């Protein structure tokens, strides 16, 4: 069984949330799996959701396709998307995200570096 | 170490 690394909620705006989950498979110490999960507890759907991510060049990032681009209102089906990070040199993980989507007929563009990444995700 | 948005 893999180490139990706590989830990290990284974003909340008008009922839309983004959460990170982390898995460090013991059989491959250089690998970190991050699953992003977008949820929506507001009264309006999220559409055209795209999450872009960047890591320091000391690390490698791979993005899987997301489960979808819509998060229905009132706790609808979440979007999940897998990030594969390879970090053999145990460099400090830094992660910058760019979220773009439509919500309440507004174009949303949010960009930020993720703070409070658990050290277990890279040590 | 530099980054990139793809």
């Amino acid at each position: 069984g893999s180490a139990p690394i706590p989830d990290l909620k990284v974003f909340e705006r008008e009922g839309v949330q983004l959460n990170l989950s982390f898995i460090r498979p013991p059989e491959n110490p250089a690998l970190l799996l991050i699953t992003i999960t977008a949820t929506n507890f507001s009264e309006g759907d999220v559409t055209h959701f795209i999450c872009q991510a960047a890591v320091p060049k000391s690390l490698q990032l791979q993005l899987q396709a997301p489960s979808g681009n819509t998060v229905p209102a009132r706790g609808g089906l979440p979007i999940t998307q897998l990030f594969r990070i390879l970090n053999p040199n145990k460099a400090p993980l830094r992660l910058k995200l760019r979220l773009t989507y439509d919500h309440f007929h507004q174009s949303v563009q949010e960009i930020f570096e993720v703070n409070n990444l658990p050290v277990e995700s890279w040590q | 170490p530099d980054w990139d948005f793809n």
